[PDB]
RNA sequence: AUGUAUUAAGGAGAGUAUAACUUAAUUUAUGUUUAUGAUAGAGGUUAUCAACA
RNA sequence: AUAAGCAGCUCAAGCAAUAAGAAAGCGAGAGCGUACCUUUUGCAUAAUGGGUCACCAAGUUAAUUUUAGAUGCGAGCGAAU
RNA sequence: GAUGGGGUAGCAGAACGUUGAGUGAAUCUUAGAUUUUUUUUUUAUAACUAAAUAUAGAUGAUAACUCAAGUGAGAAUGGU
């Protein structure tokens, strides 16, 4: 009214808008703030970040929103962690593998980035809302980014009877983390665990998209830069995604592969048999090498908890803290490549 | 119209007080209608309740907005949850009922509540029957009266008949849980009424008696009064109660052999 | 407590808990207790 | 310019628009009272 | 006394072994049904019964 | 309470107590939804300082230009716009009876007036003071020249003319700034009789 | 509390229309102004619907 | 429920948020610490006073006589006309 | 790369708070003034942020500066 003019003036089909007019970007503290959070190239303007933080769920024009620039980000985080998990552990196996991608540019990590960037989101998107807010729709689960992965003919029977997925196909048909594929309104309700994952995965759109407006904008060493200063820091203990079933069986099956001699465990120490928390601690050597050790308060159990160091150690393998990665060669002006370690895969034992 | 003004007036003013009662009467008068009134006479009709049910529009207008526009903050947010009370409180029955001034003191009547407590109510009534305290007596009719608000305002204790039938026809088992002090309990009907909490309060002072004593010194001695209230719920809170400390239980994991225990005092060196 | 002599409300109030019990009755929320404009 | 109210922080973040819809719907007022009037059960017994 | 008695010590005094016991020494009255004490007489039917014998004898 | 009771049907849900068949509450003895009868009828016996208040608008307490017979209409509480007809007046209170359905309220009925057979409660035509009223009257338009109700909000005496020997008084009453003089409303003498005793 | 004006003997008992005060405990009259006041009705117990002198 | 705390302080395991995010509080165990005021050369003192809490409760005012600072006027000042 | 730092009797300086008053016919308040709580932050006897509860348009509250005091209590076998 009289008394409380409007503070941001605006058209009257604002509100009809599915997201701000890409103009009003300019208009935006929290844009601003954001572009210079980040320390982003001037050669990204404000308005190409502002499109980074409209959902698909916002706006479903192809353009506005962040469908296509999500895709070409995403592209580019799981190359470059892909890569990079390679050289530097070289024997992971498969499922490890997919976790680390996972855990590294998965929805849980990227939400946990564009919070640490101080983006905060719109209740209901429009055109009325500030530009530098992420917009999205947590009710309408109707959207999804394309990927490489196909659907399973059997994906209907994978679900019901539980039919057995191997790991070598997760490679062709499920997704980069070897996720199957496919797998009026009123707000007077509480969250949901469909509105978290619609959630949840806004955010990681978010962070992708501005990736890919990067890589648009700047190029691509300035995206790889880009990730490897927000994704690749972050800190990951991959030994502790390790789950064994009879490790002594697939130990036992490593020294045969290698043509090691027979692993035997010995009882380098103990102390405390007989009593309520005793301390075995035993070695499997193969001949005379010492492989691995572990200390349990148990005979069998520190058994095979001798027989998980030793295949963790075999897994963990590591040429170096910072290798060199295949993509330092399109950087021109590099050393010659030398070629890196390929491990034969992992043990499958009975 | 008061008790003493009453007979201070005419025959002609009281037969005509008489009279607007009777053409009141007939005003009141198959089934459409009957449901608008209680058997107490109570109309059920708004505007003749809008004015002790509605007493401030102003107000509960003002406050409905605030809690409308609470409850669509929480729905916008994704990650929002419906609090455990509010959950409890659209789930679970209960009546929190207040006795009467009774003619005794805290320190004897806290005794008769901490033995009703936990107990269902065909316990704690046959409890209060064979004691031998002169409260007991009291403590009993008021339990009386405290069960039929509940069973009448509340609607619990109201599925004994659809319990029997759940469980004897099927031969599937009833529950069993374990009450917050251990004993152990096997509930068949979850609607029956128990004794969930009860306190003693202190009451406004029954009379004041004058002690006197020797030398010609007097002292005064009050006379108290004690009120109890009793919180009475259905056997579904024991079972959520008992389901969510198992639940706790199992979450505290087991128990290892060689815990990782923390060395506490950092310094700047290493000691091995 | 025990003594009071019992008024027409309680009279009414026992009357009801009977109902209720042998099934006569089928207990209902209140309807009357506020008049909200939600209606919930 | 002027005092950033409650109002206008809904407005930014989005959710005013929804406000006022539910609030519309159930017949409950939007910036304001109402046409209700205030307390009058102490001022007709004539409560000072 | 030399001081006042501390909240805690008075609850100790008052409660520890002070607890009311049930009775559970309970029965049923074999003319009638109604719950009495073991090896009592019902004082629903001795009052009746005592009144009959007063009007037939 | 209908603080405590709006709380309490909004978080319950379909747990909402049946209020209307619980016992009165002892410290007034009133049922639920059920005024008294002091309060529904207003007896209450106010200040002089009060009296003056209520009759404001229709002139002074001993210089009344309010009768019964006027229609009037509500400008306060819940019925407001309710227009009906003056029924009795009672000057010691300045309050004003209107014997309408939509007036009508619960009573919690004393037990010493009345028999183990009725009903406690009842519904009664509710009393309302004269400050919450305005006279509603037809004023022919004089551009138009039809015939509307229209609200008065003030009147005052006018023509005032005591007679000493018969200690009676007669005067006429107006609508201030359009002066506009009211007549009065039919109003049926007392019945005086001749008894045997006289 | 101070100041201004006026005045120059005070209390109790019992009774009574419980605002009305003396077994008459609500006496009987005069004049003026009465909504432009003062500062074309109803109403004698359903009372005192009038203030000043 | 194996313990000899003016009940605080230093160190601190653990428990504690149905869920993304968010740990207030309680605290096992280790150590340090003998209330307060008054009055005294000197008080944990077994010297004084207090059952607890809330409220009431003690250098003020007047006249007179001075000093410092500030400030008006100035061999005059003030007051009053 | 200034100097100084325990404290009774006692002397001195600088401030806060409480009650009322002036500016004040001022300023602000259902777009929530005020709510004895809780909470958050700030070198902090104090104020502030937020939350919950209730609901006032002034016989409400209030910054800053200033004026005046029935102005600050774990201690009087103090009083109620
Ligand atoms: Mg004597
Ligand atoms: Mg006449
Ligand atoms: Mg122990
Ligand atoms: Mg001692
Ligand atoms: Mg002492
Ligand atoms: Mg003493
Ligand atoms: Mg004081
Ligand atoms: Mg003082
Ligand atoms: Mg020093
Ligand atoms: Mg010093
Ligand atoms: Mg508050
Ligand atoms: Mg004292
Ligand atoms: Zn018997």
């Amino acid at each position: 009214n009289d008394r409380f003019p409007p503070l941001e003036p605006l058209p009257p089909a604002a509100e009809s808008l599915p997201s701000p007019l890409p103009e009003r970007a300019l208009t935006s503290a929290k844009l601003a703030a954001l572009h210079a959070r980040l320390n982003l190239s001037p050669k990204i303007p404000l308005q190409t970040l502002a499109r980074t933080l409209v959902d698909a769920s916002a706006d479903e024009n192809p353009q506005f929103n962040n469908a296509n620039l999500a895709f070409v980000g995403q592209t580019l985080i799981n190359y470059h962690i892909a890569e990079w998990l390679l050289c530097k552990y070289p024997r992971l196996p498969q499922g490890i593998l997919f976790s680390a991608m996972k855990a590294y540019a998965g929805p849980k990590p990227l939400l946990q980035i564009a919070r640490s960037w101080g983006v905060d989101t719109a209740a209901v998107p429009g055109g009325e809302v500030d530009p530098g807010l992420l917009q999205f729709d947590a009710l309408k689960p109707g959207v999804a980014i394309t990927n490489f992965g196909y659907k399973r003919t059997e994906l209907a029977y994978l679900e019901k009877f539980k039919w057995r997925r191997g790991m070598a196909s997760r490679v062709v048909l499920d997704d980069d983390f070897g996720d199957v594929v496919r797998s009026d309104v009123s707000y007077d309700r509480y969250g949901n665990p469909d509105t978290r994952a619609a959630a949840e995965r806004a955010h990681a759109y978010f962070v992708r998209a501005v990736v890919g407006a990067i890589y648009a904008h700047c190029g691509r060493e300035a995206a790889k830069a880009f990730v490897k200063a927000h994704i690749m820091s972050r800190t990951l203990d991959i030994a502790k995604l390790f789950e064994f079933k009879y490790p002594t069986r697939e130990l036992a099956a490593l020294c045969a592969r290698e043509d090691f001699e027979p692993p035997v465990a010995r009882l380098l120490s103990e102390t405390g048999r007989q009593s309520r928390t005793p301390v075995f601690v035993v070695g499997i050597y193969s001949g005379s090498d010492k492989l691995g050790e572990g200390a349990a308060s148990s005979l069998d159990h520190a058994r095979f908890k001798a027989a998980m160091n030793a295949l963790k150690a075999w897994y963990l393998y590591s040429p170096g803290e910072n290798p060199r990665v295949p993509s330092d060669m399109l950087e021109e002006g590099a050393k010659p490549w030398t070629p890196a370690y390929i491990d034969m895969g992992e043990v499958i034992s009975r | 119209w008061s008790l003493f003004g009453w007979g201070k007036q005419k025959v002609e003013e009281r037969n005509k007080v008489k009279e607007e009662l009777k053409q009141s009467e007939l005003a009141r008068t198959a089934a459409a209608h009957a449901k608008d009134q209680t058997p107490t006479g109570i109309s059920l009709k708004k505007d003749h309740l809008v004015r002790v049910v509605d007493p401030d529009p102003r107000s509960r207008v003002r406050w409905e907005r605030k809690m409308v526009i609470r409850k669509l903050q929480r729905g916008t947010d994704p990650w929002s949850v419906e609090p455990k009370a509010e959950r409890i409180a659209r789930t679970e029955r209960k009546l929190v009922y207040k006795t009467g001034y009774l003619p005794t003191s805290v320190k004897k009547l806290v005794h008769l509540s901490r033995q009703i407590r936990g107990k269902t109510v065909s316990e704690a009534l046959v409890q209060m029957q064979f004691s031998k305290k002169k409260m007991a007596k009291e403590v009993k009719t008021e339990l009386l009266r405290a069960e039929a608000k509940a069973i009448v305002t509340r609607g619990m204790g109201l599925g004994k008949a659809a319990a029997a039938a759940a469980q004897k026809e099927t031969g599937a088992e009833p529950v069993k849980i374990q009450t917050k002090d251990g004993k152990h309990l096997e509930i068949r009907d979850p609607t029956r009424i128990y004794v969930a909490e009860t306190f003693v309060n202190k009451g406004f002072t029954r009379g004041v008696e004058l002690d006197y004593r020797a030398r010609g010194r007097v002292f005064k001695m009050n006379k108290p009064t004690t009120t109890m209230t009793v919180v009475l719920k259905e056997e579904k809170t024991r079972i959520r109660e008992h389901q969510e400390r198992v639940a706790k239980k199992l979450r505290q994991g087991p128990w290892v052999h060689l815990p990782d225990r923390p060395v506490t005092s950092q310094r700047q060196f290493y000691s091995w | 407590p025990s003594q009071f002599e019992v008024t027409k409300d309680r009279k009414a109030i026992k009357a009801r808990q009977s109902k209720f019990l042998s099934g006569e009755e089928t207990w209902a929320p209140g309807k009357v207790n506020a008049f909200l404009n939600s209606k919930i | 310019p002027r005092r950033v109210t409650p109002v206008d922080k809904e407005r930014m973040v989005g959710r005013w628009k929804v406000i006022q819809k539910e609030l519309q719907k159930r017949e409950l007022p939007v910036l304001g009272t109402g046409n209700h009037g205030k307390y009058v059960e102490l001022k007709w017994l004539g409560s000072k | 006394p030399k001081k006042k008695t501390s909240h805690m010590k008075k609850r100790h005094r008052q409660m520890a072994g002070k607890a009311l016991k049930d009775v559970t020494h309970l029965n049923r009255c074999p003319a009638c049904g109604n719950l009495k004490r073991m090896h009592h007489l019902c004082s629903t039917c001795l009052g009746k019964l005592k009144g009959f014998m007063d009007r037939n004898g | 309470a209908a603080v405590e009771a709006r709380n309490e049907d909004w978080m319950l849900g379909p747990l909402a107590p049946r209020r209307e068949l619980d016992e009165i509450t002892l410290s007034n003895g009133n049922f639920f939804g059920s005024l008294s009868p002091t309060r529904a009828l207003l007896e209450s016996e106010v200040s002089e300082e009060e009296r003056k208040a209520r009759v404001a608008w229709c002139g002074s307490p001993k210089f009344l230009c309010i009768a019964p017979g006027d229609r009037v209409v509500v400008i306060e509480g819940h019925h407001k716009d309710l227009i009906g007809t003056i029924e009795k007046l009672n000057t010691r209170n300045m309050t004003v009876e209107i014997q309408s359905e939509k007036l009508k309220t619960n009573t919690t009925v004393p037990q010493f007036m009345q028999n183990d057979a009725d009903k406690p409660v009842t519904q009664i035509y509710a009393r309302l003071p004269i400050s919450s009223v305005r006279l509603v009257h037809p004023l022919k338009d004089p551009q138009t020249g039809e015939y509307r109700d229209v609200i008065i909000r003030e009147l005052r005496p006018r023509n005032i003319v005591h007679d000493r020997p018969t200690r009676t008084r007669s005067m006429r009453r107006f609508v201030p700034g359009e002066n506009i003089i009211i007549p009065w409303p039919k109003q049926e003498p007392i019945k005086r009789e001749d008894q045997p005793a006289d």
